[PDB]
């Protein structure tokens, strides 16, 4: 993005914030951090929000079965878990039927 | 300078995408040809993992089929044994011997032979009409005559031997039943054994899930590489503009 | 034995289909306790291997099935199987059909491999082009500019 004027950057930021609004509807702490982050005179808050995201995304890892501190690398582990749980669901359905 | 600046953003985005894609892999890419050999290695790993996954899946399916075969009403040839059992006022012999001990279970199973799973019908004349109708049934259906509640032991030309039983099934004909393990009769701990089968299949399913996830990961990596090359090759491995622009 | 009655013979014999024609029965009883690898429900019959008399059954023929008084209070109902243990005649045509299917699969694999080879070759040609002529690819003719 180093070679793009500021107006387009503002537009992408606006669209991303619009998406985040829907995305973080459920959470309250992340929602509050986002609501703080839009003050143009406190830029660091935005950065903090990102940290607050990753930080949060780490605590809810459920590290009991996951290890990757980086949430980006935990998508594979969640996919593994969904596959395993689909197998377990099939087994449970058969057991309930019998 | 303006030409290089115009070229810049495309090159920079390309470099970032390529770096992410390669770092995701253990290897670092340096050429279009190198990307092609990486694709070939990806295909090799995929065509391997799929074979192991299918083999594990076949083993798994066999395990669940075996587990089910022991399920209901009392683990037996319940595919048609059910209808064959309630359609006539009889009771499964295996169920009749459901509570026999694990020790007497092998002896009685060997004694009864292929007739272990038979159905007790004191008349044998209820099945006489329906016999012609039966075209969907186990290739060898077994029936015994007596009181289902208190059936008297089938009279046999039995002859017990060490961990086995000889029997004379018909004139000049002997069947020698070696004491089986984990028999048909005594279907109380056989439920425990099908539980053991479930335990066994747990690891099979775990391994199958790991193989399936590996297959999915390789597929997604290949698709990402394809999309990359679709958007990316035009500027891949080209010189850095930023240094030129600064100079 | 004939193909026609082979399913009948198999249905009649049941699990006793697989049996050894030992006219003595005396080598088994001492060795009976000595048999451990043998099939759990081993079947043995007394008869002459040179001329094996028809085995003893109280057989009644139902439509594509049989009922035999196997023993007292034991009437056994069986159906006609396919590819019976008796009358195999080496069933060589089944082997041939399986070989036909395998050979068709191999031919299909060969054709697909040839197609993959051609696709690989085309890919390598494209890579070669983009490695050596991509820079000037699709660009205009400089002769007009030179003349201008």
């Amino acid at each position: 993005l180093a070679y793009m004027e500021g107006g387009a950057l503002r537009s992408m930021s606006d669209k991303a914030l619009g998406a985040l609004r829907l995305a973080v509807a459920d959470n309250e702490h992340l929602r509050d951090a986002l609501r703080l982050s839009e003050d143009p005179k406190r830029p660091e808050r935005k950065v903090q929000f990102f940290i607050a995201v990753y930080q949060h995304l780490r605590e809810r890892i459920r590290q009991d079965i996951i290890r990757t501190d980086d949430p980006v690398d935990a998508i594979e582990q969640m996919e593994i878990e969904l596959a395993r749980l689909t197998e377990e669901l099939t087994a449970r359905e058969q057991k309930l039927a019998i | 300078i303006q030409s290089l600046t115009a070229r810049a953003p495309v090159w920079l985005a390309a470099q970032d995408t390529l770096n992410q894609l390669c770092e995701q892999s253990g290897e670092t890419l340096a050429s279009s040809n190198d990307v092609t050999e990486y694709m070939q290695q990806l295909l090799e790993r995929e065509r391997e993992a799929t074979v192991e996954r299918d083999e594990v899946a076949a083993q798994k399916r066999e395990l669940e089929k075996q587990i089910e075969r022991l399920s209901q009403p009392s683990g037996a040839e319940d595919s048609r044994m059910i209808a064959l059992a309630e359609r006539f006022g009889g009771v499964l012999l295996s169920e009749i011997y459901d509570d026999i001990t694990i020790d007497d279970a092998p002896y009685f199973s060997a004694l009864y032979g292929p007739a272990r799973h038979g159905i007790v019908v004191p008349d044998l004349s209820l099945v006489r009409p329906h016999l012609e109708t039966l075209e969907d049934c186990p290739e060898d259906l077994y029936l015994i005559e007596g009181d289902p509640q208190s059936f008297d032991d089938s009279v046999f030309n039995a002859e017990e031997q060490t961990n086995a039983v000889l029997v004379k099934s018909s004139d000049r004909q002997w069947r020698y039943s070696r004491y089986p393990e984990l028999p048909l009769f005594g279907r109380a701990a056989r439920e425990n054994r099908l539980e053991a089968l479930n335990l066994e299949r747990d690891a099979l399913a775990e391994r199958y899930a790991t193989l399936s996830f590996d297959v999915q990961k390789i597929q997604r990596a290949h698709q990402a590489f394809s999309q990359f090359v679709g958007k990316h090759l035009s500027v891949a491995f080209d010189t850095d503009p930023e240094a030129e622009i600064r100079e």
